[PDB]
């Protein structure tokens, strides 16, 4: 207690030590559970890589997915991976960024890149797609803001495609996720979605900065106009983040 | 909002006013500002509940 | 080496000053201009701390001090082993942090992301400015800011805590304290919430966001939500970093006497029947 | 500019979410009643949920109302009952701890006697509302990680309270109910005791609790970053990652070399919370009754820095000087 | 020493102004009086001078 | 007269309530106003009675 | 002559609740500031008067 | 005067039967300890007072 | 002489509150600062006058 | 002469609530300024005339 | 003079109008009050000197 041992080893120094051994063993757990996505390492050419880091992969854990979607194991074969991306090295060596080489919001490779998630809606704990459009919606209105239906859009350049004709709700936590773009014949066909995250909404008309006006006709649709899968989820909300990048040269070029 | 905005804007510019109102017959900028402060929470509240 | 998934998301482009030139990855690292410029400053900086370590005559990472100039030598600069190599690291550190930062910027524009993380850091850049470059020009002394000592800095922040009569009582450190442990209890309580959802007992289905969104709507009586959290969290944190810079840059240039007499305002008001 | 995901720019809402319930059956103990808050929309979900009235619920807080009504009464009963002195002085009023000379030994009522009563009624409550953690969590069939993370706050709690009064040899280590006076107490125990700054465990206990405000800066703006991604839905992100997930890790593996999960980062989040506590209850609890002083433990483990300058303001400058004349 | 906040804040207008009670004191005061040989006590001048 | 209309407004279940919390804090505050004033403490008159 | 049609644009049951809370919090206000002066402070005048 | 048995048709008994017994108990608890607080009506001390 | 039309613009509800919170705050900081002086404080005017 | 040309680019309500708030800011302001003054303060200057 | 119209096709006539009119108040405002702040152009002051 108030004594000492071997030295100046008190009990604070013992439970000091003690601590420290927790610790190491701690931020191993802690890191190796964030190896279960990812790993094992690649090199640009796809192989994999010869260095895998200190850290050894983590025992296989298992997720029991709900509404019967199967079980599901982290560490090994990652289901997310897209196999025919458009890109082709810069360099022949490693560390150098892709360019790629086609049309980088149509095949999604830089900021456009989606991931290939499930192609079914999220659902709820009711087992009910998890967004629906507000028509759909059984007693859900605004209650707070400017509401955008009806609006115009308008894109990064100022062009006004279409007006907004309905908003993708999330019922189950009770938030805006999309607006449904008509847009006009001009601009493209049929409706878009664009994520509320992506979105500024004015009093008078509801803007979009990161997609030009000619870029809405290629946005990636939904197969049916009353649900949304992860897939389609994906794509749609990684084009218009790739167009902070793609929509003109002067955003990709250095600003100074 | 913008009615709920401007409610409270009304409240801060009473606030103020009060701040300075109190100074003026004695009291001190941090005392002024307490009721300044108070104020700006009653009255803004208030009027952001009864007006809009 | 590069994620199963990296591959796609490494393209050129987005980068502020800096061109194709410093647009290349050193292992996991992005190295851009600013990421160049950071290697410069944290390094220079790093270096000349071992440098006055050496001259201090220890080596020992508890008992490294080096430490601002004297009060008599003003905003001027001082001899570097009179504190003048204290405020060349300053120099350093402070391109480190705002390169760090501008790399960020650099970082997220590639990835499409927000720049929530760069304005984030900025804040704490901010507490870490008004620290060492902001109260000490309101002072007009460079030797107000703290010593680049693990346990000396320690001895800044003690020495500077009793220099206004129990700091306890400063409003602006009650006000961000209490974010402090706040953000602590919403960090705890988020990161147990997702881990609850996501980890089960053995046997059961995991939990999707309904069953943790009613989970503190039967715990507390209401669930700030999936998105809400990650707001408000920052927020929490961003005051906590930006009322820290207020209850420093206040202490010296505004208040110079104790704190508990900052509160006699509260005791002695005309409402109170003396 | 591009819309901050800081505050909602329009919010629905529709039938008020009750609950999933399951044959755990939490309907009947769960209230009927439901409100709806637009001014808290802004920021968060804007539905006030109902409570869920459970046994131990109930008794945290008909027991911590009594607690906190007995020092409430102690504190109007300082000043005589009088309700504009104990407003003014509601900061500075306290139910201060026994006297030091009376031990484990029950005080008298006045000196410390209501102190005992209340801190027992506060521990009911207080351990009271941690079962209700633990069942809430086992009723709704999730982990126990809210339920273990409150008990690291359990263990600080006790320490300063209920564990160091007991093996330090008098109830007077507790801490005083007071607003000012807690900080008086926290300022005291530390100079008491030399500096807890030298103190390894709070210096430890400080490293988790920066890091818990800095991860969750770089967390909330992170998920924030992403939002654009469906980001903020972390759960469907861990079973099935999209390109939020992605962009989130390549943000952070880019920056500082290594990333998490998304479920990794609670992990994370988790512990340098929960470790917060738990490094500064074994301070606090080694405090005193271990280790006396803690800058000598420091001078005697060489981690005390040394100054070879003058400690004279007569060194530096001289009165005259100092007021210019 | 340097580093460590050893230091005393004071605003420049307060150090500015000086006690208010020192002019005070400097109207009161006065230079002494040397005595000389043989000078008279305040015994001799006036009655009931406490010794 | 015809006050009885007040009830067509106030929900009587809502009001009740709200002026029984509002009739004991009246009493309690009141009560408590007067164990402040030393003249109509009747616990410390009782104690200066006995002497 | 013709203020019965204030109620067309005041909801009573909104006005009410906060007509109560006004003429109470008033009235207390009022008393309050009455007794913060040593002239109107009944409870001091009733000590005094029996001294 | 006698129709007071219709508070039940406004009030659940359940709610406000929980609502009486903490409040009693309270009010009870409230009081007993001011008593304990006065030195007079203290009956622990003044037991120790005799004798 | 055509002042009527200004309900045309200002909601009625809306502005009668607005001014009708806008008079009685009005009002209470003029008295209040009649309390402030001193020679248009009716209650040590009372005292003063009451000798 | 064509003045009333603001109205097509100002809405009404809108200007004339900032308007109405700006007068009264300004007057209060005045007003407040005017009392800090020790020659223009009405108040002061009624109990220096009295007496 | 009057042939300086062509400006006008580039402001919006209400961002103008209410930066230029909150722009006049603030200078007149400010230039008011540093006339306050001096000794000799302070009229509050100099009536009370001329009053005595
Ligand atoms: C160019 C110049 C630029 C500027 C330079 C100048 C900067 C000045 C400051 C310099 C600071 C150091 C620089 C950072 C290191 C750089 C390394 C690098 O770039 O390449 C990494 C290199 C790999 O090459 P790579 O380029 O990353 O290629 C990809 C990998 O192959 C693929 O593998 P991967 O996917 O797994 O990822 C690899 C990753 C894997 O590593 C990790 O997973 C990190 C996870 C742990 C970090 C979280 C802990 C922090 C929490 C709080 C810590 C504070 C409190 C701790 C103390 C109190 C509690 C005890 O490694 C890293 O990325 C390193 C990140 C930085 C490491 C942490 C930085 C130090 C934190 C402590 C501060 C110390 C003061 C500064 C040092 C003093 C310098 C003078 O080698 C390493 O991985 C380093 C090993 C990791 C460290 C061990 C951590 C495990 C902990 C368990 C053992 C603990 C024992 C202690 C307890 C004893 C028990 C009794
Ligand atoms: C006697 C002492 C007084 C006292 C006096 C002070 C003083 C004096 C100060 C505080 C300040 C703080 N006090 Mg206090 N305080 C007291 C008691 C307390 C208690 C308590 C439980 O008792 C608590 C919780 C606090 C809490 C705090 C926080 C509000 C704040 C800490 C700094 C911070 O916010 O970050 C701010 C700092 C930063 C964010 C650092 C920025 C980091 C940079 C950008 C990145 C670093 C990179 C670096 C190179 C590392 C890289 C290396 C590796 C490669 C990774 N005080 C005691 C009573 N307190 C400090 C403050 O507010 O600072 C603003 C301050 O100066
Ligand atoms: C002069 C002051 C001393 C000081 C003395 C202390 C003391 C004394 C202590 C700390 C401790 C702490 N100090 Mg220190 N500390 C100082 C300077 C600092 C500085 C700084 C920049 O200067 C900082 C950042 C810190 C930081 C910290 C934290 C790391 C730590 C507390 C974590 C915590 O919240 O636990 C979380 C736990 C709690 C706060 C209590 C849990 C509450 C319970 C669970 C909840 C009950 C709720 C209650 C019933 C009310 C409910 C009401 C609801 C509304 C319904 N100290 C100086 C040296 N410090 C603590 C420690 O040592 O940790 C090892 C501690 O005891
Ligand atoms: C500011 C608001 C809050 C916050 C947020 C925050 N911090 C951040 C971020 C965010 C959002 C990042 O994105 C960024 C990051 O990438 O973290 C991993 C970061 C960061 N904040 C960090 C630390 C940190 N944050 C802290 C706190 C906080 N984090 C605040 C509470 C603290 C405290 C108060 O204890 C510390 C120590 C780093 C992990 C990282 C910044 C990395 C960086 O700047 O890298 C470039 C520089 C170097 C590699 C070394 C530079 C060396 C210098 C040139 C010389 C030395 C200077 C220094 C002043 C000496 C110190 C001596 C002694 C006092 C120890
Ligand atoms: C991991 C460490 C961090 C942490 C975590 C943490 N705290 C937690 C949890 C977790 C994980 C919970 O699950 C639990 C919780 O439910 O949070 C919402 C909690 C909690 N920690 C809390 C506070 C808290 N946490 C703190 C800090 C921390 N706790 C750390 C930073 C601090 C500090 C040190 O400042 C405080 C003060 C609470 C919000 C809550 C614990 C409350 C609880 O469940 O029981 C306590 C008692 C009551 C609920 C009863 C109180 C009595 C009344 C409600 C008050 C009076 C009402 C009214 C005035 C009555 C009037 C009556 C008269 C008119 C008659
Ligand atoms: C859900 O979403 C999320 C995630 O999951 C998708 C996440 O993961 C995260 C991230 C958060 C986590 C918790 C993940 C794990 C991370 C941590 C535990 C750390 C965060 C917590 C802390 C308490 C902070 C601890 C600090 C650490 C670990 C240090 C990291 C910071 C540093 C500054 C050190 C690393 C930097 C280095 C080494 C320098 C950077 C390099 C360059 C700029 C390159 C420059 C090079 C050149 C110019 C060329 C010269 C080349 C040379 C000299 C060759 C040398 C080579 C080298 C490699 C050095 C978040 C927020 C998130 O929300
Ligand atoms: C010199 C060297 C000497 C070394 C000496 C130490 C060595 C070793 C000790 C073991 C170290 C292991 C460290 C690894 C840490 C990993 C623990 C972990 O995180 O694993 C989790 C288990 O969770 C916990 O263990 C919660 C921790 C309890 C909290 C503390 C309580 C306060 C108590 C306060 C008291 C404090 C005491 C003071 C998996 O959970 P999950 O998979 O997410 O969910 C599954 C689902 O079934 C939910 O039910
Ligand atoms: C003075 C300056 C000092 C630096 C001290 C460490 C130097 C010792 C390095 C000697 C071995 C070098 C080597 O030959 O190894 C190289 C580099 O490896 C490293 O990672 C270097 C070790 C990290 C430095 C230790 C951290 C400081 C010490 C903190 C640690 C613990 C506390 C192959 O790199 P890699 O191929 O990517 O490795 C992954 C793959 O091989 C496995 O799958
Ligand atoms: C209108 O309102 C009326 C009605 C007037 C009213 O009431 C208002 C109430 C008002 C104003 C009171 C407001 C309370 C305030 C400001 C106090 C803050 C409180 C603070 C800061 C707490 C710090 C210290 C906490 C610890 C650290 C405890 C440690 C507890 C320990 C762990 C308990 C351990 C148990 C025992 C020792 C018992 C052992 C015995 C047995 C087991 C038998
Ligand atoms: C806002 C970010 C920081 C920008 C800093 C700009 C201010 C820098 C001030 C430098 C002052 C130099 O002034 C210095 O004063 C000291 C005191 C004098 O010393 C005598 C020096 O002779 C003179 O060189
Ligand atoms: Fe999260």
């Amino acid at each position: 207690m108030e004594e000492t041992f071997f030295g100046n080893f008190d009990l604070a120094s013992l439970s000091l030590w003690l601590f420290y051994g927790f610790f190491a063993l701690l931020i191993y757990y802690l890191q190796t559970e964030n190896m279960r996505e990812g790993y094992p390492l690649e090199d640009d050419d796809g192989n994999t890589a010869a260095n895998q880091g200190p850290f050894p992969l983590p025992k296989e854990k298992t997720f029991k997915l709900q509404h019967g979607r199967g079980e599901l194991t982290l560490p090994g074969e990652d289901v997310q991976r897209r196999d025919n991306l458009a890109l082709r090295k810069t360099a022949h060596g490693n560390g150098f960024p892709m360019e790629p080489t086609g049309d980088p919001m149509l095949d999604g490779v830089g900021p456009a890149s989606w991931s290939k998630r499930r192609d079914v809606p999220e659902l709820d704990a009711h087992g009910h797609p998890k967004i629906v459009p507000m028509s759909a919606a059984e007693g859900f209105g605004v209650s707070a803001g400017t509401d955008p239906r009806g609006l115009p859009v308008m894109a990064g350049d100022g062009e006004i495609v279409g007006l907004v004709s309905d908003m993708w709700i999330d019922e189950a936590e009770q938030l805006v996720r999309y607006l449904e773009i008509e847009l006009d014949p001009e601009w493209g066909d049929g409706k878009r979605l664009v994520q509320r995250e992506m979105v500024r909404i004015k009093s008078d008309r509801v803007k979009v900065r990161s997609i030009y006006g000619k870029h809405f006709k290629n946005v990636p649709k939904t197969k049916s106009p009353n649900q949304v899968t992860l897939l389609e989820e994906d794509k749609i909300m990684a084009y218009y983040a790739g167009g902070t990048l793609y929509a003109d040269e002067s955003r990709l070029e250095p600003q100074l | 909002m913008t009615c709920t905005i401007t409610c409270w804007g009304i409240g801060v510019l009473l606030g103020i006013m009060t701040t300075v109102g109190l100074m003026v017959v004695g009291w001190s900028f941090l005392q002024g500002a307490f009721m300044g402060v108070l104020a700006w929470l009653i009255v803004g509240g208030v009027l952001a509940v009864a007006v809009c | 080496a590069l994620l199963s998934f990296e591959r796609k998301y490494r393209v050129r482009g987005g980068t502020l000053i800096g061109g194709d030139l410093f647009d290349f990855w050193v292992g996991p690292f992005y190295v851009g201009f600013f990421g160049v410029t950071t290697a410069f400053f944290a390094l220079l900086g790093t270096i000349l701390i071992f440098w006055g370590a050496s001259q201090q005559g220890t080596f020992n990472p508890w008992l490294i001090n080096i430490a601002p100039p004297d009060l008599s030598y003003g905003l001027g600069m001082a001899p570097l082993m009179e504190g003048g190599l204290w405020q060349i690291i300053t120099i350093c550190a402070i391109g480190a942090f705002v390169s760090w930062a501008l790399r960020e910027v650099e970082i997220c524009r590639k990835l499409g992301m927000g720049y929530h993380v760069p304005f984030a850091f900025s804040v704490a850049i901010f507490a870490y400015v008004t620290l060492v470059v902001f109260r000490p020009l309101l002072m007009g002394a460079w030797g107000h800011g703290f010593p680049y000592g693990i346990w000396s800095h320690l001895d800044w922040v003690s020495n500077t805590g009793y220099a206004y009569l129990h700091f306890h009582y400063n409003p602006a450190h009650m006000i961000a304290v209490t974010f402090f442990f706040t953000t602590t209890l919403a960090l705890a309580l988020h990161g147990a919430l997702v881990l609850s959802a996501a980890n089960p007992p053995k046997g059961e289905e995991v939990k999707g966001p309904d069953n943790e969104d009613t989970f503190f709507r039967d715990f507390i009586g209401y669930s700030i939500g999936t998105l809400g959290i990650h707001r408000v969290g920052l927020l929490l944190a961003l005051n906590a970093g930006f009322w820290s810079a207020v209850c420093i840059i206040i202490s010296g240039p505004v208040w110079t006497k104790g704190w508990p007499e900052w509160w006699n305002w509260w005791l002695e008001m005309p409402i109170w029947p003396s | 500019p591009e819309y901050q995901n800081i505050f909602t720019q329009v919010q629905v809402q529709g039938p008020a979410e009750l609950g999933v319930d399951n044959e755990n059956n939490l309907t009947e103990e769960r209230t009927t009643g439901t409100g709806f808050s637009q001014l808290i929309g802004w920021i968060g979900n804007a539905q006030l949920g109902p409570i869920y009235l459970g046994w131990f619920g109930i008794i945290s807080l008909v027991t911590g109302t009594l607690w906190f009504n007995i020092v409430g009464f102690n504190m109007l009963s300082q000043v005589g009952y009088s309700i504009p002195e104990f407003i003014r002085q509601l900061f500075w009023l306290a139910l201060e701890p026994p006297s030091p000379e009376y031990g484990l030994r029950m005080p008298p009522l006045d000196d410390g006697g209501w102190f005992i009563i209340a801190s027992f009624f506060l521990l009911v409550s207080v351990i009271s509302w941690w079962l209700r953690s633990y069942q809430l969590a086992e009723m709704h069939k999730m982990g126990k990680h809210v339920a273990w993370a409150f008990a690291a706050a359990i263990w600080l709690f006790l320490v300063l309270g209920l564990f160091r009064p007991i093996l330090m040899g008098s109830w007077s280590e507790a801490v005083p109910y007071g607003i000012f006076p807690h900080l008086d107490w926290t300022t005291a125990f530390s100079i008491r005791y030399g500096n807890l700054y030298y103190n390894p465990f709070h210096a430890l206990s400080i490293v988790f609790l920066y890091g818990s405000v800095l991860l969750f800066a770089m967390h909330g703006a992170t998920i924030l970053a992403v939002t654009r991604f469906g980001g903020d839905r972390e759960l469907e992100q861990i079973y099935d990652r999209g390109t939020a997930s992605e962009r989130a890790g390549l943000f952070w593996r880019w920056t500082m070399g290594f990333n998490a999960t998304m479920e990794g980062i609670h992990r994370w989040a988790w512990w340098f919370a929960v470790l917060t506590p738990i490094t500064g209850g074994i301070g606090i609890l080694l405090t005193g009754t271990v280790v006396d002083n803690w800058f000598l433990w420091a001078v005697e483990h060489n981690f005390a820095p040394d100054y070879t300058q003058d400690y004279g303001y007569e060194a530096y400058t001289t009165y005259d000087g100092f007021l210019g004349r | 020493p340097r580093g460590t906040g050893m230091s005393v804040p004071e605003f420049v207008s307060d150090l500015d102004t000086p006690d208010p009670t020192i002019e005070v004191f400097l109207a009161s005061t006065s230079d002494p009086v040397i005595p000389e040989e043989g000078a008279q006590t305040a015994g001799e001048a006036y009655e009931n001078v406490d010794p | 007269s015809k006050f009885y209309k007040i009830w067509l407004i106030f929900d009587p279940r809502r009001v009740f309530v709200a002026q029984g919390v509002f009739l004991f804090l009246l009493a309690a505050m009141i009560h408590l106003v007067l164990l402040s004033t030393e003249h109509f403490n009747w616990f410390e008159l009782a104690a200066a009675n006995a002497a």
